[PDB]
């Protein structure tokens, strides 16, 4: 299919993102500017946040085969670049403190941006494949960008080397299902099957692997060992980036492949889904218990908040609000994440050397940072699912998805997974205030949006009735 | 066909003959003429990160050449809407390629 | 008259080397090279899928593929430079400080 | 046709498998280039011939261009962990070899169950694969160029000397 | 750093003094072949703080030996580079590989018959090189040459830095990388050579000034030789200087390159065109006038 | 064993053979020619004496290196020091592999073409690396690692200088981009494309001014310096077989091919040909060498945007007369 002026309308967050990119660089030919490239990009990330306007006065269409702009789309559009202007804000003060080149920094983060919009866009396996790589790539760099630093290289070494791994899973997975199918499209992934032949082997092998890569991403059990190695290694607003917008841009293109595909609804990849998020809740937060460092202990917490979202994936063809929850959930997770991760990044910053991830260094943060130690127990109350949070609203969107389809093992496992989570977020929100022996207006501003975050997270939390009409308003192509 | 089966068959033996042309020149260099020994002829007569940037750079844009390789041999099926998918491919390169000269990637002399 | 089974199995041949390639491999070197394997392998499959359907998407696929593996071999390599200076070692097994 | 799909099938699996159980790395290089030119031959087999004119000069003739630029400016002698030989005792390749036995049986039980019409081995040109690029594949190549770019900022980043 | 410079390091002895014996000693195997191994294992146990060296393998830097692989004419000697990268952050030259004992020969060897050694001390210069010897020497006898003397010997000294600057020029010319000029720059002195042959007796090293004059008279028929010369070389440099001087990459291979001024010839003895490109009027010609040149626009 | 389709097959295999060994002989006595060339340009004869106006001279040269003693330094790597001479032999040859030199006298009429020729030069520049790293000799690896790096700086931009000939042929075939040429050869539309793929193609070859053994000198860091024998005239002969394939390359993509007014196509071909090996001879005489930064730097930042601009504009003049 060509590309017509309204298809530009609502190709306009990726276009606009791309133009960032070059001008970005272009500048950064014409001069080092730390201070001018940071603000070309968060101009662009916010100009591509306010164009989602017009794409959505546009219309659901279809650009290309390779994609599918809705509401769907636009939601998943906007989470990505609310998450790249945070991080964006954390980087700076961060990068105030690193003796090379900044600006690269603000490039990488643009193009990861760029991913995740096109794989809140994919419709097609080439979409979803050139995605994956665009997110994962320019987070190659941002995880080893202070590479003097040995846990930054490690981190980058250890990342760089299962995401190769798992793209070629995805990839070989993504062959055999072309292979069984003869159309790459998502809604022709099982479609010349008839008469309940939709489990044919070929098929089944080829979504197989592409679930090790997916999970490989997701930091779904048992591929999710990379997970708090990486989310410790990697800079903190680096971090925040990864735990937020690439999760929640694989979760979403994952979310429209298994509601397009016929081969989605087959009770083998149900079961193996099942398995999965059962093992990934209770040993996300199994392992969570006994951590001393505040990046690893968020890392085996994104494996079990991935596997909730994932009990909301299994009862997509079942329920009908399946979407509905994912994206309520996602919502209240990524507010709550760039709340936590956003406070370790302004307690990390200006890069000193060695991240300030100890617990120790994060007891009795209460007396000389107030402010923040409020953020981080709210962000603790908010993972935990306690209510007045967003986060118990997601945590109760999947119970109730839960509890329609059935899946009382899943059910059960979130119960039991919550009660872990309660003892360790509790650990480290009351270590907040206990006793143990800047000023730039960057800085403020990085203070600003974690402070905001944490007034998202309390007021939806009591009030979740906007974001949920919000969420139903943003519907994809039955 | 028979003439591609002939072409076929003649690019076979023409390869298969070069090949076997070279190996003989080498196994008549290392069969004929006589060998000395001498007491010093077994004795023989840190590279820069710029060889690894350089090479790099020539691997990264062989790609992109590749893309444009694809183009350039349907240019007039894929009409101006191709040309404009084009222009800006060639544009992003160029502005990476003003990017890597203008950082100092490409500057081999200090 | 080539089987599209006989393809898709010699792909997986090659993914398979090439994953025990990276699995016995401390050097990261070696651990490049096997990544390099796989890539080449899944990119041989939808090659091959691609002349079983008579579709430019299989090729379409293999140019992605490709266009990955020179950008990953590239970061890659950057990564075991830097690995070099800093440890003089490139063995994978040193660069395990973060654990538990 | 099928002959020379079989033999470069054969060639390649068996440089592939001299590739990750050599020791010397110039060697395993130059093996890893000749499974690339069998794959090649594959590709040319089956009809893809942008595929195999790519596969040479893209795979064959610059990415292990790279990897043999790297492995000479690093100047791999006599490493330690050259000299071990650990990958070839039993014990540190038996239990990989059975993992990936496993996996390479349950993907050819799964392989041998799909539909098989054969490959015709018609050419598909780079010309219409070029059609299809700038067609219904934009999206694909522009996002493509990004990719690369991003390659390389970041291997320009880690990779500098300063 | 007072180590040898001339002499080997494992030297005994000091030759100039003059209980030194000036003659070859017996040649042996023996120690040609420890020098060998000196040579074969020199890589091997190379220390920078022996040569003026300092702070080597920081672990970043490399030293590189240059030797006898790029025969220019000038001779043979070697370099010791220490190298960050590409670039060159010290270096000391090891010379001596061409120490012929020239003024301990001058010792050795009557006031008249030193002369053709005189001649092998700048081979490419000839009776330039043997000027200044005959004149000191003549200072020493209280000899005054006649006019004639002094223009026959600016003659032939004029000759002969025609020639020198002739292979300096297409040398240069050949080491920037263009391979041509050298051929026709060697037929041009073939042409001197023509003329030195017919008045001296010989090409490079003709030995034909004496204490007090030269050896012979001009022979008949010199003018139309020197005359032949005068008529073919400016055509000849014309087209050297358009053809490879104007050229732009030899320009951007030599413009700026190993630039040095005034304060830096000033303090390291630099003469000749390397000092008067400086902008220092120094030529002993004007300077300090002698055999005669005062009477030559 | 009496058909039309069996005789016309080893009538094809002859002609590839025949075709071969004129390459080879043609690249031998191009050795020659660039010595009597070079003395023609010098204003001296060059080698006149071993037969009749040195036409022996060759042949000589070959005895010579034939019954040289065959060495492999014993700290080298065998394999990878025999098998780079080889492939600096074969690689151009089976480049010239898919050059037409005559209607009805081609090797291969392959789809792809130009690309086998790009396979060809990726091959050329594995065959340098070998070399200097088989050698065991520090200073042959810098020197090699240095003209892998140019050979790469200019083998970026070949491709793309040879993609507005493609594009204006519409094909990668080398018979349709000499059909193409019927009218107006491609050097008067392609005159860029034209100079920046002769440039590329001296350098791909090694040939002066990018020739590494002879650049520097001094520092004894070429990569020949350990072959002898055979295998550095192997090295030799590749090397001016390299320089007939681009030449050849040259006329097919820029000068029409084998088309002309008067002569047979073959002749027209040969002379094309002979003229750009006597211009490669020129080159070789007359310029002088640049710094080896300003040249990899001249293939960085000149010839790839002009080769990028070039393919812009003959698409948009394409696609303007295409109505
Ligand atoms: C310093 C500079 C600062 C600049 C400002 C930065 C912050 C503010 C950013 C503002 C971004 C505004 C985005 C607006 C998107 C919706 C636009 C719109 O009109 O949507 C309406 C459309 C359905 O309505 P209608 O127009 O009738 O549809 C016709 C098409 N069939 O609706 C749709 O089709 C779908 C509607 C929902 C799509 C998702 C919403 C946008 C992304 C939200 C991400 C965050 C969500 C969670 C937080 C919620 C908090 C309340
Ligand atoms: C020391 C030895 C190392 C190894 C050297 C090589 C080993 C093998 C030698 C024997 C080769 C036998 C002949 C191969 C087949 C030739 C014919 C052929 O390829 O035909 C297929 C195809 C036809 O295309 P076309 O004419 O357009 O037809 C359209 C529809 N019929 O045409 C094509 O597909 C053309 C494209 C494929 C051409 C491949 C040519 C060889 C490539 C490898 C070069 C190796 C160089 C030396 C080693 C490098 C370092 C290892
Ligand atoms: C001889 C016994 C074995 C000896 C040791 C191994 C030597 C090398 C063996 C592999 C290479 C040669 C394989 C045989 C090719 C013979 C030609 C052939 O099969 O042609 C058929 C077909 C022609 O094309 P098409 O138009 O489709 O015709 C179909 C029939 N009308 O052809 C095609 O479609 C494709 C033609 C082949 C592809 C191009 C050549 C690839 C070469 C890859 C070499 C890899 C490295 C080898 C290293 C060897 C040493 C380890
Ligand atoms: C058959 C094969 C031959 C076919 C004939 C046509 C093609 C010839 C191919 C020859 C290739 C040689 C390429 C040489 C490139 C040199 C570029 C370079 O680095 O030049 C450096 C020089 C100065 O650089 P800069 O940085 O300014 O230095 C200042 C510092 N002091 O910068 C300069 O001097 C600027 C100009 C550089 C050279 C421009 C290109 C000249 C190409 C050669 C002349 C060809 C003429 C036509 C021949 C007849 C054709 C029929
Ligand atoms: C129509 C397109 C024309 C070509 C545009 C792209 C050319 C790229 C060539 C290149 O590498 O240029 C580098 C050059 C660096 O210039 P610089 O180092 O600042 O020089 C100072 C003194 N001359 O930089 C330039 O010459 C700048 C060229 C324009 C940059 C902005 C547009 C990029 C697209
Ligand atoms: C210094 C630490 C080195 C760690 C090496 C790790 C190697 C892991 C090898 C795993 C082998 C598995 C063998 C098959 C297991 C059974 C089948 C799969 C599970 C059902
Ligand atoms: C440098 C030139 C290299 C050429 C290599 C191939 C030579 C092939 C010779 C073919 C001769 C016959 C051509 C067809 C007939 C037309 C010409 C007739 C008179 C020769
Ligand atoms: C660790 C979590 C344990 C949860 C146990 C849930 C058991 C559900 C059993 C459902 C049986 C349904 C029979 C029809």
């Amino acid at each position: 299919m060509t590309i017509t002026p309204q298809n530009l309308i609502a190709l306009l967050p990726l276009l606009i993102v791309g133009l960032t990119v070059v001008v970005v660089m272009l500048s950064i030919a014409w001069r080092r500017n730390h201070f001018l490239n940071a603000t070309l990009s968060v101009i662009g990330l916010n100009a591509a946040l306010v164009s989602l306007w017009f794409v959505g006065q546009a219309g659901a269409m279809d650009v290309t085969p390779l994609m599918r702009v809705d509401g769907f789309a636009m939601l998943y559009t906007g989470l990505v670049l609310l998450a790249s202007l945070a991080t964006c804000t954390f980087a700076y003060p961060w990068l105030e403190g690193y003796n090379d080149n900044k600006d690269e920094f603000y490039l990488l983060v643009l193009i990861a941006a760029l991913g995740g919009i096109l794989l809140a866009n994919a419709n097609h396996l080439a979409s979803l494949f050139l995605g994956i790589e665009l997110i994962s790539l320019p987070l190659f760099g941002l995880v080893g960008y202070a590479f003097r630093q040995k846990r930054s290289l490690e981190a980058s070494i250890k990342y760089t080397i299962l995401s190769a791994a798992a793209s070629s899973f995805l990839l070989f997975g993504m062959a055999l299902v072309y292979a069984q199918s003869g159309d790459l499209s998502f809604v022709a992934l099982g479609k010349n099957l008839g008469d309940g032949m939709l489990n044919e082997p070929l098929l089944l092998a080829g979504f197989g692997l592409m679930i090790v890569g997916l999970g490989f991403k997701l930091s779904l059990v048992p591929f999710h060992l990379w997970t708090p190695d990486v989310y410790q290694g990697a800079p903190a607003p680096v971090s925040t980036f990864l735990a937020t917008a690439s999760k929640i841009a694989i979760f979403g293109v994952v979310m429209r492949l298994f509601l397009y595909a016929p081969v989605g609804d087959s009770e083998a990849i149900r079961v193996v889904l099942a398995i999965i998020a059962f093992a990934s809740i209770i040993f996300g937060n199994l392992m969570a218990l006994s951590q001393t460092n505040i990046k690893r202990l968020l890392g085996y917490s994104s494996i079990s908040h991935l596997g909730y979202l994932l009990v909301a994936l299994i009862a997509l063809q079942t329920g009908e609000m399946s979407m509905e929850a994912v994206g309520v959930y996602l919502a209240g997770y990524l507010f709550s994440s760039l709340g936590a991760f956003g406070v370790v990044s302004l307690m990390s910053s200006p890069y000193r050397g060695p991240d300030a991830d100890s617990l120790f260094s994060y007891r009795g943060l209460f007396w000389h940072r107030p402010i923040l130690a409020a953020v981080m127990t709210v962000m603790m109350l908010s993972l935990a699912g306690i209510p007045m949070t967003l986060g118990f609203i997601g945590k109760f969107y999947v119970l109730a998805v839960g509890v329609q389809a059935h899946l009382w093992w899943l059910v059960g496992a979130v119960v039991v997974g919550s009660a872990i989570g309660l003892y360790y977020y509790l650990r480290v929100a009351v270590s907040l205030y206990l006793h143990a022996p800047p000023s730039n207006w960057q800085y403020s501003a990085g203070g600003i949006v974690v402070l905001i975050s944490a007034l998202l997270v309390l007021v939806l939390g009591v009030w979740p009735q906007p974001l949920i009409s919000i969420v139903r308003l943003a519907m994809p192509l039955m | 066909s028979t003439e591609v089966i002939a072409h076929h068959w003649a690019f076979a033996i023409f390869l298969i003959v070069a090949i076997g042309l070279c190996c003989l020149m080498l196994v008549g260099g290392w069969f004929l003429g006589g060998r000395a020994r001498a007491r010093s002829k077994n004795v023989p007569f840190r590279l820069s990160a710029k060889f690894y940037l350089v090479a790099m750079f020539f691997v990264i844009f062989d790609v992109e050449a590749l893309y444009l390789f694809a183009w350039s041999t349907s240019i007039r099926e894929s009409g101006w809407v191709g040309f404009v998918e084009a222009a800006i491919f060639i544009f992003v390169l160029l502005a990476g390629l003003v990017y890597l000269v203008r950082i100092g990637a490409l500057d081999w002399t200090p | 008259m080539i089987p599209l089974q006989h393809g898709l199995i010699l792909a997986a041949i090659l993914f398979v080397l090439g994953l025990t390639g990276l699995v016995i491999r401390r050097n990261l070197l070696f651990m490049l090279i096997g990544l390099e394997i796989m890539i080449n392998a899944s990119a041989l499959a939808f090659v091959v899928a691609g002349s079983y359907w008579g579709q430019t998407d299989g090729q379409v696929m293999y140019i992605l593929a490709i266009s990955l593996a020179a950008a990953e071999a590239s970061i890659g390599l950057a990564l075991l430079l830097q690995l070099h200076r800093r440890r003089q070692n490139l063995n994978i097994d040193s660069v395990s400080e973060m654990r538990g | 046709m099928e002959f020379a799909f079989y033999i470069c099938g054969l060639i390649a699996i068996l440089a592939t498998l001299r590739v990750i159980t050599h020791t010397n790395p110039v060697h395993a290089l130059l093996y890893l280039i000749i499974s690339l030119l069998a794959i090649s031959g594959v590709f040319f087999s089956l009809g893809a011939y942008f595929a195999g004119a790519l596969e040479i000069i893209v795979y064959a003739g610059a990415i292990m261009v790279l990897f043999v630029f790297v492995v000479m400016m690093l100047n791999l002698g006599g490493s330690e962990i050259e000299q071990e030989r650990q990958w070839l005792k039993p014990q540190v390749w038996i239990g990989p070899a059975i993992l990936s036995a496993i996996m390479l049986v349950v993907i050819v039980y799964a392989i041998l169950g799909v539909n098989d019409q054969g490959i015709d081995g018609t050419p598909i040109s780079a010309k219409a694969v070029g059609i299809t690029l700038f067609g219904p594949y934009v999206l694909a190549v522009e996002l493509a160029s990004m990719l690369l770019l991003a390659g390389l900022v970041v291997a320009f980043h880690v990779g500098r000397e300063e | 750093n007072l180590r040898r410079i001339m002499m080997p390091q494992t030297w005994k002895g000091h030759p100039l003094r003059k209980d030194y014996p000036a003659r070859a000693t017996e040649f042996s195997p023996f120690e040609l072949t420890k020098a060998k191994q000196d040579l074969e294992m020199e890589a091997l146990t190379f220390k920078p703080e022996e040569w003026g060296m300092k702070r080597g393998t920081n672990e970043d830097f490399m030293f590189l030996n240059l030797g006898p692989n790029h025969p220019s004419a000038h001779g043979a000697f070697r370099i010791v580079l220490q190298l960050d990268g590409e670039e060159i952050v010290d270096c000391v030259p090891d010379i001596g590989y061409h120490h012929r004992g020239a003024e301990k020969m001058g010792e050795r060897q009557s006031w008249h018959s030193y002369i053709p050694y005189t001649d092998r001390i700048e081979y490419l210069g000839g009776c330039v090189n043997e000027m200044p010897y005959v004149l000191a020497v003549e200072k020493l006898a209280g000899i005054t040459v006649p006019d004639r003397v002094n223009v026959i010997r600016v003659m032939l000294s004029e000759l002969f830095r025609i020639n020198s600057h002739l292979l300096y020029i297409s040398t240069f010319i050949q080491d920037v990388g263009a391979m041509t000029p050298v051929f026709f720059a060697f037929t041009d002195r073939q042409k001197i050579y023509d003329l030195v042959e017919a008045i001296t007796g010989f090409r490079m090293h003709p030995a034909w000034f004496r204490i007090g004059g030269v050896a012979h008279d001009l022979p008949r028929g010199w003018d139309r030789l020197l005359r032949e010369f005068l008529d073919w070389m400016p055509k000849r440099l014309a087209s050297y200087e358009k053809a490879a001087l104007q050229n732009t990459i030899l320009k951007g291979r030599s413009q700026g390159v190993a630039a040095y001024g005034a304060k830096e010839a000033l303090e390291w003895g630099t003469t000749g065109a390397g000092l008067r490109a400086t902008g220092i009027d120094f030529d002993v010609r004007k300077a300090r006038p002698y055999s005669g040149y005062e009477n030559f626009d | 064993w009496i058909s039309p389709e069996l005789i016309e097959i080893l009538l094809t295999i002859l002609k590839a053979v025949v075709i071969l060994l004129v390459v080879v002989t043609c690249g031998a006595f191009m050795s020659f020619g660039e010595r009597r060339l070079l003395g023609l340009f010098q204003n001296r004869y060059g080698p006149n004496r071993v037969g009749w106006g040195g036409s022996l001279q060759l042949v000589a040269d070959m005895i010579k290196m034939f019954f040289k003693e065959d060495w492999i330094p014993k700290f080298s790597d065998r394999v990878i020091f025999t098998l780079a001479p080889m492939i600096a032999f074969t690689s151009l040859l089976l480049a010239f592999a898919i050059v037409p030199v005559s209607p009805g006298w081609v090797v291969a009429d392959l789809n792809i073409g130009i690309l086998f020729f790009l396979m060809m030069a990726g091959l050329a520049v594995y065959a340098v690396l070998f070399a200097g790293w088989s050698s065991n000799n520090k200073y042959s690896l810098l020197g090699a690692m240095r003209a892998s790096a140019q050979t790469l700086s200019y083998e970026v931009f070949l491709g793309l200088s040879l993609m507005g000939v493609v594009a204006q042929a519409g094909s990668f075939n080398m018979t349709d981009i000499v059909n193409s040429q019927a009218h107006v050869w491609n050097v008067i539309p392609q005159f860029f494309g034209f100079i920046t793929f002769a440039i590329a193609g001296v350098a791909v070859c090694h040939r002066h001014p990018f020739d590494q053994p002879e650049a520097e000198q001094e520092l004894a860091d070429g990569y020949h310096i350990e072959y002898s024998g055979m295998k550095f005239g192997l090295f030799f002969v590749g090397e001016y077989i390299g320089i007939v394939t681009i030449s050849a390359l040259m006329v097919t993509l820029f000068f029409g091919g084998w088309q002309g007014p008067l002569l047979p196509p073959f002749i027209w071909f040969a002379l094309k040909t002979a003229f750009f090996m006597m211009m490669f001879i020129l080159i070789r005489a007359s310029l002088p060498r640049p710094r080896y930064d300003q040249v990899m730097s001249f293939g960085w930042k000149i010839c790839l945007p002009l080769t990028l601009i070039n393919l812009l504009v003959t698409a948009a003049v394409i696609l303007w007369q295409a109505q």
